[PDB]
């Protein structure tokens, strides 16, 4: 349901 | 946010989501209080009877956010924390006493038109403002019913502090000077609520001497959402506030 | 220092439409 985010976070 | 309304775009700059890195989820509101330090409960961060604990690298943190669900792009900024520091007199055993965390940013968040901090209270703000009746702001993701909806975009709710013995009078739980109690009555014809996933966000006064906010409550516990007869229940910033400066003079920002 | 003084209201001397509701609770 949360829209993806960018991976330089994960 | 049981009964409350859509937040306005900057309505709440200091607003703080927690987020899980996976699975990818809400894990509780919190609040800006500097360039580098967020505010929130502590049991959103640890709370043995549910399993919860935990660790600097398990979440984000997201500021500057309106929708819940969605990355917005050049608006909200995704921030890693450093370290996070719990009360040392927290209570998850019984009653979630000083149920208070801080938590280091690993860099300064750049502030914005959506991204700003609060102020918290020093002595004199509490006394004036922390009266029965005065009206304080929440701020959350959280569930929109007590069982069913999920909000779209952040919700808001003004809600009366209460007289200590009708906060007293309605909970079987052990209630302390660390906590404070809000709410509509069941005669006032009015409701609203914070619900699960509220946690750990503010519950904010606008001082009519200084024209700042001030945010005087997290957003701590109550039993179920918006219940006639119930009312929500708020760690008391203040009263926490030597134990906040010291963590921030010995290690912070 | 700045604290508490959103951009987009108290800065630009803008109010948002249920903070009068607090300020008519105080006192
Ligand atoms: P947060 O994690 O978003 C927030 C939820 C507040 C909004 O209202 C529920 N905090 C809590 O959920 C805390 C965390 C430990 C449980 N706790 C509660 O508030 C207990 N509430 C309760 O179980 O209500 C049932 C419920 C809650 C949400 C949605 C559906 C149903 C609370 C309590 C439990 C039992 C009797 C009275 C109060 C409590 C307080 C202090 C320690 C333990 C449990």
């Amino acid at each position: 349901d949360f829209e993806e985010i960018p991976e330089e976070y994960l | 946010i049981v009964e409350g309304s859509d937040a306005e775009i900057g309505m709440s700059p200091w607003q703080v989501m927690l987020f899980r890195k996976s699975p990818q989820e809400l894990l509780c509101g919190a609040s800006l209080i500097s360039d580098r330090w967020v505010l929130t409960a502590a049991h959103c961060l640890l709370y043995p009877p549910w399993d919860k604990n935990f660790t600097e690298n398990d979440l984000l943190v997201r500021i500057g956010k309106h929708s819940r669900t969605r990355y917005e792009r050049n608006i909200e900024k995704i921030s890693m924390l450093e370290k996070i520091y719990i009360h040392p007199r927290y209570n998850w055993r019984e009653n979630l006493d000083r149920d208070i965390a801080l938590m280091k940013l690993k860099k300064p968040v750049a502030f914005s038109d959506y991204i700003h901090p609060v102020c918290l209270p020093d002595r004199e703000t509490a006394a004036s403002l922390l009266q029965a009746g005065y009206k304080g702001r929440v701020t959350g993701w959280g569930n929109l019913k007590e069982t069913w909806g999920q909000p779209s975009v952040l919700q808001v709710v003004n809600l009366p502090i209460v007289e200590r013995p009708v906060c007293k009078d309605s909970t079987r739980i052990r209630i302390t000077d660390n906590m404070f109690c809000a709410g509509y009555k069941p005669d006032e014809g009015k409701r609203g609520d914070a619900c699960e996933g509220d946690s750990g966000g503010p519950f904010v006064m606008k001082s009519p001497f200084n024209n700042r906010w001030y945010q005087m409550g997290i957003v701590s516990w109550g039993e179920g959402c918006d219940r006639d007869g119930k009312y929500g229940f708020y760690t008391h910033v203040f009263r926490l506030k030597k134990w906040i400066q010291k963590v921030i003079d010995q290690f912070g920002e | 220092a700045d604290c508490g003084l959103r951009p987009l209201f108290e800065k630009k001397s803008l109010e948002d439409k249920t903070e009068r509701e607090l300020l008519e609770s105080y006192i």
